[PDB]
RNA sequence: GCCGUUUAGGCCACGGAAGUUUGAGGCAAUAACAGGUCUGUCAUGCCCUUAGAUGUUCUGGGCCGCACGCGCGCUACACUGAUGUAUUCAACGAGUAUAUAGCCUUGGCCGACAGGCCCGGGUAAUCUUGGGAAAUUUCAUCGUGAUGGGGAUAGAUCAUUGCAAUUGUUGGUCUUCAACGAGGAAUGCCUAGUAAGCGCGAGUCAUCAGCUCGCGUUGACUACGUCCCUGCCCUUUGUACACACCG
């Protein structure tokens, strides 16, 4: 039921979506549920390395273990309830707090 | 000649100057900028043209009547403070000490998350994208 | 993906008018174009 | 029989266009045909400021390039035939001719 | 001084400027602007800029207005 | 007529022609709409719908077939962008609609083919009327 | 007319649109610099690499990171003002088949704004656009108060561009209301439609102008000199300098 999720979502949210999702988000919702059948009765599931840092993250995403590439290191990343509505992006840092 | 003519007003935990304009006073509560004062002073249906502190109290009771309940007197959904809560859902207008309230809710729910904009609060450096070579 | 119509380069292009040359370029062939320093 | 004939000259060069121009209407005088014109239009200045510099060093000096394209209307009532037989003479270079028929 | 702060003391309608303040004022020059005195007699404006309106509706002095805001005054004549 | 009477006094004219001429509709958001993108708070006076429609319909009695994309450049002005510098900027389209709308639903003005607005015979009377009437 | 070999010229004056070469630009010598540019050029010598590439292309990141020092600037510190009405005067420019309405966009309708839908014009002194600009003028509100000056920092939320907006593209709405009380030593630009104030256009451009290049609008203070400081030209002079006094 994806379209009352998009009145939730923020403006910026809902318009990534009218825009149509091209094939590469689509290829990456998959593994989601590919790893959590992979994954034993209860288990931690498999790590999903994605390269996408433009993806949104949607309700059926909480559970999965992504790996978001911040250019550098695919850095893995956990989902919770609350990590609804940001991009796969913030979770990375790009780059490393100075110490001068 | 205000003969019980105040100066204070402890109105929602503010003191409000009684020497003031109504518009401009009732701007001491943190929440209520000068757009919402006027549409207080508005549909609460006082004189704008009055001193805060001549007032008589029956209608400050109607000014905190539209104040918190800014959904009931017909203010637009745009003209509120908290548009779409993610919290609860709802349209509020949050008031003087649940302004910093919320907004530390807020931003603890971003350092939580291990947020970009959460750890750009923490580490104290700005949030907004602005460069830092030579700000600050 | 915009690049001088006379030297393939990417930087200080002049699409005004329709030319697509860079500041270079246009400067080099000006006169043949038609292009008059008056003042 | 009679058309309203708008003939459009544009250039770059005043002079040049100019000797056409008064040729066209002079050789449509000599048919007592009615010539309204040459109606001058405003001259159009095409402007490009470039740096001279090809590298960014030194004081920062401009070079305005400029192009004048001067725009001459002649109206005439004749027929198509009458005024392809009067502007065939020879017409110097970049001069451009552009006959039409107005409504 | 706070010549708006004072708009709404008891004094400031009891019977300060009606005549109790302003028959004077205006008087050292037997002339003089309501709009000049804001300092000289320390009191400013709007405390005083809407009692030279009630002078007018109680037909005691004349007046000229203009851009900057500015006002005038003349005593009896 | 309009033209012989300083536009300042005929417009304070005019806008208590309308009030006490009858009525017209008034929006349930006359109260709390800003006028302008730039405006800082809505009009003062309150009484400003009757000025904003008596200065208004001066303009079409002046001029013919003005848009509402005309009326928002007529109406805005300078806006100020806090630290970088201030621009112009048009003011709101929906109450330069809404008080044409009116004026058409009192018979003082008509939209007009080849696009605009254009004073009506009647319109042209009231507005001469009442400037004769202006000291 | 006066000064001057009563030459070349100079100052004053009627006239006159104009009497600094009328104003402002463009162009611009010999000789030089180890000035900058191999990252504009399928301009180029030599060197290096040339497949496990320093080639090309794809994906993601950075170029923007932030204790700090510097340079050009934008906004201000308010009443010769801010806000809200009314009122209304320019110029220079710009508009690639821009897909099937598309670049500039009028007009009509929906919307508080943002923005949207429909009917259209223009390859343009023809349509946008007489470019209905701002400062300014006007009548009110503020009242010497870090105030209604200032608008930084930040929360929520809407919309737009784009394939994608996250370290916020940008534009809206409400809210948050920092420093800043005219700035030490130093230092820059400026002689008339000039300085300064005000806005507009173009370049960049899918989107983004606090920049640059132009344009009009309002429109002064001071001087009409001097060689004191910083330098420049010519002559005379001194020199143990010639990479030349940074000797
Ligand atoms: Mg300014
Ligand atoms: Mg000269
Ligand atoms: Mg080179
Ligand atoms: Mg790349
Ligand atoms: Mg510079
Ligand atoms: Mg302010
Ligand atoms: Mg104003
Ligand atoms: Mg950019
Ligand atoms: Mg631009
Ligand atoms: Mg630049
Ligand atoms: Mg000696
Ligand atoms: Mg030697
Ligand atoms: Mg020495
Ligand atoms: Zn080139």
């Amino acid at each position: 039921s994806t379209d009352d999720l998009v009145q939730m979502f923020p403006a910026r949210a809902r318009r990534r979506f009218k825009r149509g999702l091209k094939r590469k988000p689509m290829a990456l919702v998959k593994k989601l549920r590919k790893a959590k059948k992979d994954a034993p009765a209860g288990e931690k599931p498999e790590p999903v390395r994605t390269h996408l840092r433009n993806m949104i993250i949607v309700p059926e995403m909480i559970g999965s273990l992504i790996g978001v590439y911040n250019g550098k290191t695919f850095n893995q990343v956990e989902i919770k309830p609350e990590m609804i509505g940001h991009y796969l992006a913030e979770f990375s840092i790009s780059y490393k707090p100075v110490k001068h | 000649a205000g003969e019980e003519f105040q100066h204070i007003l402890r109105v929602l935990n503010t003191n409000v100057d009684g020497k003031q304009k109504i518009m401009f006073a009732l701007t001491s509560i943190k929440g209520v900028g000068r757009r919402f004062s006027n549409i207080v002073c508005k549909k609460a249906d006082i004189d704008m043209n009055k001193r805060a502190g001549e007032l008589s109290a029956e209608e400050m009771d109607r000014l905190m009547a539209v104040v918190h309940n800014p959904r009931q007197f017909k203010v637009p959904d745009w003209f509120l403070n908290r548009k779409k809560d993610y919290k609860d859902g709802r349209f509020s207008q949050v008031v003087s000490n649940a302004v910093d309230m919320k907004l530390r809710d807020d931003l603890e729910r971003l350092k939580k998350i291990r947020n970009h904009r959460g750890l750009r609060h923490y580490w104290g450096v700005r949030v907004r994208g602005q460069h830092t070579k030579t700000t600050g | 993906s915009r690049v001088c119509r006379v030297c393939g380069n990417s930087h200080g292009l002049i699409r005004k008018y329709g030319l697509m040359c860079c500041r270079q370029c246009f400067r080099s062939n000006a006169k043949d174009i038609g292009f008059i320093k008056y003042r | 029989v009679q058309h309203r004939i708008r003939i459009t000259l544009s250039s770059k060069s005043v002079k040049n266009l100019e000797k056409v121009c008064s040729d066209l209407v002079k050789g449509a005088k000599e048919k007592q045909l009615k010539v309204k014109g040459p109606v001058r239009m405003p001259t159009k200045v095409l402007n490009i400021t470039t740096r001279k510099s090809p590298c960014g060093e030194g004081t920062n000096t401009w070079d305005r390039f400029e192009m004048r394209v001067h725009k001459r209307v002649i109206d005439l009532v004749s027929s198509p035939d009458v005024v392809k037989q009067i502007t065939s003479i020879t017409i110097e270079p970049g001069v451009e001719v552009e006959v039409t028929i107005s409504d | 001084g706070k010549q708006k702060e004072k708009v709404n003391n008891a004094v400031l309608f009891d019977q300060a400027t009606y005549d109790k303040l302003l028959t004077e004022v205006p008087k050292y020059k037997q002339i003089t602007p309501s709009v000049l005195s804001e300092r000289l007699r320390i009191n400013g404006s709007l405390a005083r800029r809407a009692i030279k309106d009630l002078m007018e509706r109680g037909l005691i002095r004349m007046v000229s207005i203009h851009s900057s805001q500015q006002i005038f005054t003349r005593a009896t004549n | 007529t309009v033209k012989d009477v300083n536009p300042h006094e005929f417009v304070k004219a005019y806008s208590a022609h309308l009030k006490r001429s009858g009525k017209m509709e008034l929006p349930e958001w006359v109260d709390i709409v800003k006028t302008a993108r730039f405006k800082e708070l809505p009009p003062s006076d309150a009484d400003w719908y009757y000025i904003r429609a008596a200065s208004m319909a001066r303009k079409i009695y002046l001029r013919q077939g003005i848009g509402i994309g005309g009326f928002q450049k007529i109406y805005g002005g300078r806006q100020r962008n806090g630290s970088r510098p201030p621009h112009f900027c048009k003011s709101s389209g929906a109450v330069s609609r809404n008080i044409l709308q009116e004026l058409q639903k009192m018979g003082i003005i008509d939209v007009d083919p080849k696009g605009g607005r254009l004073i009506t015979s009647q319109g042209r009377r009231d507005l001469d009327q009442v400037a004769g009437t202006v000291p």
